[PDB]
């Protein structure tokens, strides 16, 4: 019934389902993240910063009381045959 | 021959289906099949069921060819009804794919070209050979 | 020691991981 | 199209060629409402604003289970500590986004989001994809889950309700 | 042949006495003059019978308790497999050159798979008792035993 | 009466055949039970 | 995509073209058989590979032979 | 083939042969004519109740002469019920094994003996003449086919009128059958019965008769019985209670239900299937079109609906069978969850042997008759819809979003395998590496299944209260407080459910959804599919569509049963399994003179089934010590026969593992070595078809697998119980 070779678009699922929303916007907080949030915003040099900040793993390691890391003491089994 | 072209005609009437064009028929390619039909019928669809068939130009949007092919050629057994499908493209673009010579490929006809015939026969293909090609050119 | 090591044997499939994916996107 | 159908299962978007149909949960105007609404969509809105209120949110959420279901849960000194590890995963998770973010180029022709709305309007676009734009969008959610994160945890390492 | 025959062996002996024990505590239970009890009763002398004649018959037994064959050829012990090996192959070609003998006669004239799935032909003419005989078929390997279409 | 001659000239003779077979072969082991060896 | 071949073996009994369901073979005038006709493969880039052609063949062994090469979508029959 | 012409033609190849059994009874293949095809399978069912019937005249002539079931009636609480004797040939007679009663037999699991106690049966002359009235009707049912095939044939009308075969199958069959039972059990079973529990001895009751001809015997115990006028015409009906009661639980001497109970049960069923047997229209103007009603019934989502049904579960026979065999394979499993938690046999609880095989062998008919609704089901779609002449709607949109209702299947089995196998997966690694808190346990993180604790706390307090009429509980898995104990062995008791329970339920929720999706995905894409949009052109069993399209290797419906059927098999065996190990672990066992009850395993289900290692350790290298140690007793074939399932399931997976293109070629070498020899079969060998290697390879697997267990199972509780 409507098929338009004219408009590639609407003959196909092209168009956005009304989920789509290009309504106003959000209160001015924002102008707080924006200023924030800038250094994360470049990417490459984010992805950089979260693998360098793998170097947070190495130190709660080397640094950790409560992990089991100790016997804590015993007195070893021979112990088939010794 | 010359194609004839599709324009505008109405769709037969289905009601909806989630075997439908979905984003490939966006970006890469969709296909349309066109048949008459002398009554408004019932046929079975791919992709789903009972579709009427509607009397008039008839045409229909689908994907991957073949779906076209296999309605048309149920569509030519069971009622005696010619059709035509072609690949529409994104772009507009108009490519028009069988019949094409306009008589059926099962149909003999006079000036088709060959393309890939090999007037050896099987068994007298050779071996490798690290050059290019196989051997079954 | 080997507290620090058996980790970054831990850092590296991320690493890994994540260049091989651009890798074999591209 | 309305209201003497009688009948519920309209095709999708008036398309019986397409794949999917309309119901009231792909379409209803509480749904449609509520789906139109949120950080992922609200499009021609700024993505890293967006990618806060989604990361925020986030962030704030992975807290629970990780605090409760823990190795430690049970534990003083892991009594939400744990929660480290709800801000260790928004770190991976931050990466995964980053990565896919490379699937967008800067050239980029931006947007391969849909150029139009239903109703076939044929106008506007997107904006979410794209370079530039993805990468905002997970700055804030690196930024809000994060805090979401931190901000969970400080009204636990407090709490009163519910102990 | 590390083991002793089966009539100087302690093990084969005491083997022999073990399953008979066993027999014999369920009859018990049952009451001589009763059908379960001639039944234990008939087991055991055919236990005791078997035991018997195989301590006749040579025997080996190993350390076990238990016969051993020997299959080596020596002639003290042909009867433990040469002796039914030769039997065996007699009636193996026997099944062989019956079996063989049947298609040959059936290729010619009529639907030649007709008489394979049904054969309302009864060994033919007369190809059963053609086995008897069968290791004459040395004498068909003179002539052609073999057909000559593939190789030699 | 050909008919069924035929009838039992199918696969039913393998059974008939094995039938048989076995019959001899029991009977066999009820006369010479516990047989390991051909001493004759 | 596919790779398909005719050979002159043909008798030109069209059943290939009938078996094949994307249309990838065609009849062809020729001279070497008494239907004087014959298969050919013009479209191998609708071609998936199923070898319902080969299915149908009388020939003692085929006249038409599919080499799977590369894929694509098309071949790979993605609907998707 | 003899069913078909050119099908008989003539054999050139050997899969000629395979092809003849494997469409022996595809009827509707040989013919077009569903005439033809009815009168066939209306002949084939007289067939099979011949063999059903003659298959029970064996039952009950082997229960007179070669059992001793009169020895196990006088002391059924330590002799072991034993039918069937074996000839003392190459060595068998040691599988007549000490069962009691001076006799020497394999002891049985059926549970016949059982049931013959219920009917009141007590002498050999009557088990007798049972055998050989079976014998009679079989005679007359095969009979009765041979009559209605070839003298006098009905015609496709009779089978239509659907309406008249409902209201006699479900009042006629049913109702009367029900009734007719019902009168048996008060005037025979009931009567006999009362005497047997109070140590009688069989020889000293009086004939069966002798209670129907003069009340004076029947009236001495239930006296309501003396009244010659009966107060039934009366219609106080309050008098007649002493012979029949609404008591439920479980006779404390006999360990089955009150006889009491099952008449009044029938007396009420009978009736309630004559009352609703009076529904469908017919002739003498009162009652239901089938058709009219159903037409009724549409729907804001369904648009029109149900029209057409009528149509069509009148002219497809695959249309019907499909729903028959989901429910009467959906039946069978409920009836083994009913004998079970209700034992209605005296001395039926108490012999573990027979129960944990009855519940077993219900669980796997059940559930081969369900996986055969999907294949007909899927027949349907591919040889009898056409939305041309018999459109229905239902089943559109159906198929018009089948790729949606799969796809959320597809999700909802890998959400609860996750939810099921990882759980366990879990706590055999808490457990491996040293920290039991952390696993889902009792005695750690608990995960309590209080929904059907909740539920078994109402069926406790629901007597008195919710349940007047009732003196006592519905089963004592319910009870609460009770404990029935007939001999030294404990019948039933209230089952518990823990954490160790919740995660079992789990993964019957999980095997049952994926057998689902795989059954169903076969029946909705069995007909078109965006990879194959013309496969129900290719048939219902066929082995693929060619390499093309990346691979479309067993996307028939056919090969969706194949792959269905492994995962029915994956599915039962763990019903079984669990049924099993709980019975066996806090249930079964012997109760003492001071009430103490100590079970087979001791209770250690709770914490050890709830890891991987604990049912490998646990249960099967536990439980197994009895059937690999059965050498040299009676119990040496189970021993055998578990040794040889291990091998036709082992040889399944040659089958399974490979394709027939090897094979083929490998015996062009072998029949080469024939030509040499003059011993080429004019009937050419081929290897198997496509299809047939997997039909092969499934078969021996199933067979290879059930058996196996079948042997693991008899031997373990024969042992020990
Ligand atoms: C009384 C003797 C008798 C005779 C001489 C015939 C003769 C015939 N019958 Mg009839 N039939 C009979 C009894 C008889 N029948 C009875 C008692 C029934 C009711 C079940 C039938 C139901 C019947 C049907 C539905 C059909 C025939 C047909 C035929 C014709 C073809 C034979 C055939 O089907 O192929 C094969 C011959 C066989 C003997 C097949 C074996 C089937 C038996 C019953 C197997 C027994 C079950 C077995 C014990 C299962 C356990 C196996 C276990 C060891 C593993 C032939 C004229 C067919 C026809 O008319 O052609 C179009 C046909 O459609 N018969
Ligand atoms: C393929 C390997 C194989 C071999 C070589 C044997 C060999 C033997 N078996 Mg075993 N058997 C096997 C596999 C094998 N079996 C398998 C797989 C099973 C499981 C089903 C069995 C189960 C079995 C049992 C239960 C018994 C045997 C017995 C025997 C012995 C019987 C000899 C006999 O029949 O008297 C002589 C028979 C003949 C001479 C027949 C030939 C004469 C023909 C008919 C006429 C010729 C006229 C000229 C013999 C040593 C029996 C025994 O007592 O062991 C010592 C016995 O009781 N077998
Ligand atoms: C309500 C009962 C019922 C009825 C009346 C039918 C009837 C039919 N079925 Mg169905 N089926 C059923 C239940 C039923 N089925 C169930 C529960 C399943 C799931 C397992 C199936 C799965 C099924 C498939 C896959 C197919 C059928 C097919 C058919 C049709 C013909 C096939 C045939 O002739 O059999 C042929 C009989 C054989 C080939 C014998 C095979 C050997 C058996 C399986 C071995 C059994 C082992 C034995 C029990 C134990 C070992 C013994 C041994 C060691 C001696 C016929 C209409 C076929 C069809 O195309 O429909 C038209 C088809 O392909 N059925
Ligand atoms: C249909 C189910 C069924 C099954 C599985 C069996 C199975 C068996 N029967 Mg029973 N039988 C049956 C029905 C059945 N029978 C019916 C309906 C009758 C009444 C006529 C009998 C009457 C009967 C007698 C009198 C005997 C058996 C015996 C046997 C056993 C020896 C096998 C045999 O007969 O030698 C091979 C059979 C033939 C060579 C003829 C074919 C075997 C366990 C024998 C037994 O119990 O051993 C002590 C025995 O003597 N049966
Ligand atoms: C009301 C009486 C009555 C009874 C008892 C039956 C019983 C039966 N029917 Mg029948 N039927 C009836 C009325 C009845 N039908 C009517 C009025 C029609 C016409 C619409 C039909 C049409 C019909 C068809 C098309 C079929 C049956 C079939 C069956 C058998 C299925 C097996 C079963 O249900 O379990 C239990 C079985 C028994 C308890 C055996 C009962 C012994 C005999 C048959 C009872 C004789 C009655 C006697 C005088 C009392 C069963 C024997 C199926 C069958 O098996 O085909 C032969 C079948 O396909 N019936
Ligand atoms: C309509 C009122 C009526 C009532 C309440 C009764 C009640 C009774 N009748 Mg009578 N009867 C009646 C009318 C009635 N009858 C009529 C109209 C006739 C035919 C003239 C009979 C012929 C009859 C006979 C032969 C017998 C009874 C008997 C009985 C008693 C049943 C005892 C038994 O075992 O059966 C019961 C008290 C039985 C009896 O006498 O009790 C010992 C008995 O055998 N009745
Ligand atoms: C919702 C759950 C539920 C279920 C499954 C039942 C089931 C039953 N009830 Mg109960 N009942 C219920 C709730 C329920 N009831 C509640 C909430 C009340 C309080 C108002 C009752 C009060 C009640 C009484 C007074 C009686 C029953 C009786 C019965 C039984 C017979 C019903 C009947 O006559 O014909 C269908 C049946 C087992 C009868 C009985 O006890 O059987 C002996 C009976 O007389 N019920
Ligand atoms: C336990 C499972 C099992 C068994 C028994 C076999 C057996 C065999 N395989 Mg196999 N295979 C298997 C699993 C198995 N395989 C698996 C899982 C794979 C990977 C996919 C393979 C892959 C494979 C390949 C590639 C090949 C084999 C071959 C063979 C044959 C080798 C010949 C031989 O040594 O002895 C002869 C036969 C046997 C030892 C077993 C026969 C079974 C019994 C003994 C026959 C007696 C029947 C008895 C009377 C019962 C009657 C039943 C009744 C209902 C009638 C033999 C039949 C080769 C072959 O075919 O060589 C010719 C070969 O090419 N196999
Ligand atoms: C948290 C605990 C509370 C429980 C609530 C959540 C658990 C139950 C799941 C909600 C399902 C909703 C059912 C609505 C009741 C319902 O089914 O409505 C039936 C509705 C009625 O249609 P009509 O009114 O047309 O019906 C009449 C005519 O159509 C037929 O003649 O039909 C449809 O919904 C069509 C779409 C199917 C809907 C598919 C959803 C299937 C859910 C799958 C889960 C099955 C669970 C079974 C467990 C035993
Ligand atoms: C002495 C002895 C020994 C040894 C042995 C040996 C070592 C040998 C050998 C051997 C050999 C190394 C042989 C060979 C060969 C060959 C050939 C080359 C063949 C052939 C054949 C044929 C040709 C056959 C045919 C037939 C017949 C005649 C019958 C039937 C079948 C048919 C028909 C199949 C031991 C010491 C062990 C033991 C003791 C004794
Ligand atoms: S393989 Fe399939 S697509 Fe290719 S030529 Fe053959 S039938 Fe056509
Ligand atoms: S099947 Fe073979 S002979 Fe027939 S048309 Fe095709 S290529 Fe020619
Ligand atoms: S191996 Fe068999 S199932 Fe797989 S593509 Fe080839 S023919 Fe089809």
């Amino acid at each position: 019934y409507f098929d338009l070779e004219d408009i590639g678009n609407t003959t196909g699922q092209w168009d956005l389902y009304g989920s789509d929303a290009p309504s106003p916007y959000s209160p001015l907080q924002s102008k707080f993240f924006e200023t924030f949030a800038a250094p994360f915003t470049k990417r490459g040099l984010l992805l950089k910063f979260l693998i360098l900040g793998g170097g947070s793993t190495l130190a709660y390691f080397s640094t950790t009381a409560s992990g089991d890391i100790l016997p804590i003491v015993k007195g070893p089994q021979l112990p088939p045959k010794l | 021959t010359p194609p004839e072209l599709d324009p505008n005609t109405p769709s037969p009437i289905f009601g909806g289906s989630t075997g439908g064009l979905l984003r490939k028929a966006q970006v890469e390619e969709f296909y349309v099949i066109t048949w008459e039909s002398p009554k408004e019928q019932i046929f079975e669809m791919p992709t789903g069921g009972a579709a009427i068939m509607r009397e008039g130009p008839n045409l229909l949007k689908l994907a991957r060819k073949e779906q076209c092919l296999a309605l048309g050629t149920r569509l030519r057994s069971k009622y005696k009804i010619k059709y035509q499908f072609y690949r529409v493209f994104p772009s507009g673009e108009v490519q028009y794919l069988h019949p094409k010579d306009g008589v059926y490929p099962e149909k003999v006809n006079p000036g088709r070209q060959g393309v890939g015939v090999n007037f050896r026969s099987i068994g007298k293909n050779v071996s490798p050979i690290e050059v290019k090609f196989t051997g079954k050119q | 020691p080997s507290l620090f090591v058996p980790l970054v044997g831990l850092l590296f499939p991320a690493v890994a991981m994540a260049s091989l994916f651009l890798h074999v996107e591209k | 199209s309305e209201k003497p159908t009688y009948q519920v299962v309209q095709p999708i978007n008036g398309d019986p060629f397409i794949g999917s149909l309309e119901t009231p949960v792909t379409s209803s105007p509480l749904v449609a409402w509520y789906l139109s609404n949120l950080p992922g969509y609200r499009t021609a809105v700024n993505p890293l604003l967006r990618g806060i209120e989604v990361g925020l949110a986030h962030g704030f959420f992975l807290v629970g289970p990780f605090v409760k279901a823990g190795p430690l849960r049970n534990t003083e000194y892991a009594g939400a500590a744990g929660s480290l590890a709800a801000a260790g995963l928004v770190v991976i998770l931050s990466i995964c986004l980053t990565i896919y973010g490379i699937s967008s180029f800067n050239e980029g022709d931006p947007s391969t989001a849909p150029s139009l709305t239903l109703t076939g309007r044929k106008k506007q676009p997107d904006q979410l994809q794209t370079a530039d734009g993805w990468a905002k969008f997970t700055g804030g959610f690196f930024f809000g889950g994060i805090s979401g994160v931190i901000w969970a945890f400080f009204l636990l390492y407090v709490l009163d309700l519910p102990y | 042949s590390g083991l002793t025959p089966c009539k100087e062996s302690k093990q084969f002996a005491k083997r022999e006495k073990q399953s008979i024990k066993k027999l014999e505590s369920s009859l018990k239970i049952y009451a001589a003059d009763s059908a379960p009890a001639l039944a234990i009763n008939a087991t055991i002398e055919k236990t005791k019978r078997r035991f018997d004649n195989y301590a006749k018959q040579g025997l080996l037994c190993g350390a076990d308790g238990l016969p051993h064959l020997i299959v080596s050829g020596d002639q003290r012990h042909w009867g433990e497999f040469i002796t039914p090996g030769i039997l065996f192959l007699y009636i193996a070609g026997w099944i062989g050159w019956v079996g063989r003998s049947y298609l040959i006669a059936i290729r010619d004239e009529k639907k030649p798979t007709q008489k394979e799935i049904i054969i309302d032909v009864p060994l033919a003419s007369r190809l059963v008792f053609r086995g008897f005989s069968w290791p004459i078929a040395a004498y068909r390997e003179l002539l052609n035993g073999e057909l000559v279409a593939k190789d030699v | 009466r050909d008919l069924k001659t035929y009838l039992s000239v199918a696969p039913v003779a393998s059974t008939l055949w094995f039938a048989a077979l076995a019959g001899l072969l029991i009977e066999i082991n009820r006369l010479f039970p516990d047989a390991l060896t051909f001493p004759f | 995509s596919h790779s398909v071949k005719i050979y002159d073996t043909c008798i030109g009994c069209t059943q290939c073209v009938r078996a094949c369901p994307t249309d990838v073979l065609e009849m062809i005038p020729w001279g070497g058989c008494k239907a004087k006709q014959i298969a050919s493969a013009p479209r191998t880039e609708d071609c998936v590979g199923c070898k319902r052609c080969e299915s149908a063949c009388p020939t003692d062994f085929l006249s038409v032979r599919v080499y799977l090469w590369h894929e694509t979508t098309r071949s790979m029959g993605l609907a998707y | 083939g003899h069913f078909s012409r050119t099908i008989a033609k003539g054999p050139d190849t050997t899969t000629w042969i395979w092809n003849l059994h494997a469409d022996a009874h595809d009827f509707d293949s040989h013919t077009s004519d569903l005439e033809e095809i009815s009168r066939k399978v209306f002949s084939a069912h007289f067939g099979q109740l011949s063999i059903i019937f003659l298959w029970l005249s064996g039952m009950y002539f082997h229960g007179a002469r070669f059992s001793n079931y009169e020895a196990w009636l006088n002391d059924p609480t330590h002799i072991r019920p034993s039918a069937q004797v074996v000839w003392p040939i190459v060595g068998q007679e040691i599988l007549n094994g000490d069962v009691g009663g001076g006799f020497r037999g394999i002891q049985i699991t059926s549970g016949f003996f059982q049931i013959w106690r219920a009917s009141g049966i007590t002498s050999e002359l009557q088990l007798y003449c049972t055998a050989i009235g079976a014998l009679v009707f079989a005679g007359l049912m095969l009979f009765a086919g041979w009559f209605h095939y070839h003298k006098a044939a009905p015609k496709l009308a009779w089978f239509q009128d659907v309406e008249s075969m409902l209201n006699h199958h479900l009042a006629g069959l049913l109702g009367l059958g029900s009734l007719s039972w019902a009168r048996h059990q008060v005037h025979v079973s009931l009567p006999i019965n009362q005497f047997l529990n109070a140590g009688v001895d069989p020889k000293e009751i009086p004939l069966p008769h002798e209670f129907i001809l003069n009340r004076d015997l029947l009236a001495q115990l239930y006296p309501s019985f003396a009244e010659g006028a009966t107060p039934f015409f009366t219609l106080n009906w309050s008098k007649y209670a002493d012979f029949l009661t609404f008591r439920g639980g479980l006779d404390p001497l006999t360990g089955g239900l009150w006889l009491t109970d099952i008449a009044h049960h029938h007396l009420a069923i009978a009736i309630l299937f004559l009352i609703a047997g009076h529904m469908y229209r017919t002739n003498w103007g009162i009652g239901h079109g089938i058709k009219d009603i159903l037409e009724a019934h549409k729907g804001p989502f369904t648009g029109q609906g149900h029209k057409g049904l009528y149509e069509i579960l009148t002219t497809s026979w695959h249309a019907q069978l499909s729903i028959n065999l989901a429910m009467l394979g959906s039946l069978t499993i409920v009836v083994a969850q009913h004998m079970y938690s209700m034992p209605p046999y005296p001395y039926l609880a108490t012999d573990y042997a027979t129960q944990l095989s009855l519940f077993t062998h219900h669980m796997w008919i059940g559930g081969f008759l369900i996986v055969g609704a999907a294949a007909h089901a899927a027949i349907f779609m591919v040889r009898d819809y056409d939305p041309t002449t018999r459109y229905n709607d239902l089943l559109d949109r159906v198929l018009r979003h089948r790729d949606a209702i799969i796809s959320h299947l597809n999700w909802v089995c890998i959400f609860l395998g996750f939810h099921s196998f990882g759980l366990y997966i879990h706590n055999d690694t808490m457990s491996a590496l040293g920290r039991p808190q952390d696993m889902f346990s009792d005695t750690a993180i608990q995960l309590q299944p209080v929904f059907a604790q909740w539920i078994q706390n109402t069926h406790a307090l629901a007597p008195g209260t919710t349940a007047p009429g009732a003196t006592a509980s519905t089963s004592l898995t319910w009870g609460g407080g009770d404990l029935v104990a007939v001999g030294n062995k404990v019948a039933l008791l209230p089952i518990p459910l823990g954490t160790a329970d919740f995660l079992v339920h789990h993964i019957h929720a999980f095997t049952i959804h994926v057998t689902v999706l795989i059954l169903l995905k076969g029946v909705l894409f069995a007909r078109s599919s965006r990879l194959i949009p013309d496969k129900a052109n290719l048939g219902f069993r066929f082995p693929c569509d060619g390499p093309g399209r990346g691979g479309t290797c067993q996307v028939s419906a056919w090969d969706h049963v194949f792959l269905g059927l492994f995962w029915m098999y994956n599915s039962i065996s763990v019903v079984i399994f669990h049924f099993s190990w709980k019975m066996q672990s806090d249930v079964w066992g012997s109760i003492n003179d001071q009430g103490v009850v100590t079970h087979i395993t001791g209770g250690n289900f709770a914490q050890s089934s709830i890891t991987i290692n604990g049912w490998l350790r646990d249960f099967l290298w536990a439980q197994a010590s009895q059937v690999i140690q059965s050498y040299g007793s009676s119990l040496s074939a189970y021993g055998l026969f578990f040794l040889g399932a291990h091998f036709v399931w082992a040889f399944s997976l040659m089958f399974l593992f490979s394709g027939r293109g090897y094979w083929q070629e490998l015996i062009e070498s072998i029949v080469w070595a024939h030509n040499k020899l003059k011993v080429a079969p004019a009937t050419q060998p081929r290897a198997l078809s496509i299809v047939q290697g997997r039909a092969v390879g499934v078969t021996h697997y199933l067979l290879g697998g059930i058996a196996t267990t079948w042997a693991f199972f008899l031997a373990r509780i024969i042992a020990v119980g």
